[PDB]
């Protein structure tokens, strides 16, 4: 069972080499998710730092884990960074990031005081969905179902 | 033109049967995990635990968000279910094409995977091959880990490109 230092080591290895351990026969993205989420509950600051590094990396083959990193930020004290990242990157966020974003706001509808939504973000997200909805990989993120939940939560906005 | 089957140890010293060809490697267990719908875990109980978390978050997201152990569990469960659904989908794809689950078919698939990996550098860790069956052809997609010695170890096989 890893210390926070070892989880951090594994995450820096994943970012630099594409694996958490050279001789782990697991999918390294699965190893990276274990490391990232184990870090997050032990060391919030460090956990959210590596969420940010994962979103900004240009050298990561994993797609699911970019969703994870986005999702942990959305549900943290640093939600605003995630709102800003989405606004700035909507044009090219992945399937996984789009689904987390759409799901987050679907849920947010039930909050008594939801966070202020940046101007134009919902329109951007919808546009990006139209760009990605025919991707044959979309169904593994239940993108279409999550889009319907989102649009049904914001119908005047449709 | 052949591949070799030997046993190689992982980071904890545990040996894994592995198919080797040139500078590429496939732990043979990957066939069950990713291609034949025997990914790890029990789908029904996993989905039941994920659903109760998802429903808690949908109804009270702020309160759910306060304890990151919630996000941690839900996301880990989500990836396990996601890996199972991709693997069952791959099994469905091979079955539809008549590529039944036999030693020869699985050897065929691995040999072609190993061939596709021979070039791979850190500049591109993804390959794909066409496998042939009694009910037509299908493209399958693999991602690879580049090891410090430059050889490749299969990470995943999926029915769709990601």
């Amino acid at each position: 069972v890893n210390s926070t230092a070892k989880d951090i080591e594994g995450l820096e290895s994943y970012l630099a080499n594409g694996y958490v351990e050279a001789n782990s026969f697991n999918d390294p993205e699965d190893d990276a998710l274990e490391c990232l989420s184990n870090l997050l509950v032990k060391d919030s600051r460090g956990g959210l730092s590596f969420c940010k590094k994962i979103l900004n990396s240009n050298n990561i083959d994993g797609v699911f884990i970019k969703g994870s990193a986005l999702n942990f930020l959305l549900l943290s004290e640093q939600w605003s960074y995630a709102f800003e990242y989405l606004t700035s990157n909507a044009d090219n966020i992945t399937l996984a990031e789009l689904e987390k974003a759409l799901f987050y706001f679907y849920c947010a509808k039930n909050e008594t005081d939801p966070y202020p939504v940046p101007e134009g973000l919902f329109k951007k997200l919808m546009k990006r969905y139209e760009e990605l909805k025919n991707d044959p990989d979309a169904k593994f993120y239940h993108l279409h179902e999550t889009y319907d939940d989102f649009s049904k939560a914001y119908p005047l906005n449709n | 033109n052949s591949f070799e089957v030997s046993s190689l140890p992982d980071a904890n010293g545990k040996n894994h049967i592995t198919a080797v060809k040139g500078d590429a490697k496939i732990p043979v267990d990957k066939i069950e995990l990713y291609m034949r719908g025997k990914a790890s875990g029990d789908l029904d109980s996993l989905q039941a635990e994920y659903n109760s978390l998802k429903d808690a978050r949908i109804s009270s997201q702020k309160e759910f968000a306060k304890d990151p152990n919630n996000a941690k569990r839900m996301e880990v469960l989500e990836k396990q279910i996601h890996n199972i659904e991709r693997s069952q989908d791959m099994a469905r794809v091979l079955e539809q094409a008549g590529i039944v689950n036999t030693a020869s078919n699985n050897s065929m698939i691995m040999d072609k995977l190993l061939d596709s990996a021979q070039g791979a550098t850190s500049a591109n860790r993804k390959t794909s091959v066409v496998v042939s069956g009694p009910n037509g052809n299908v493209r399958i997609y693999a991602t690879w880990t580049i090891l410090p010695d430059g050889t490749k170890r299969l990470s995943t096989v999926t029915g769709t490109f990601k």
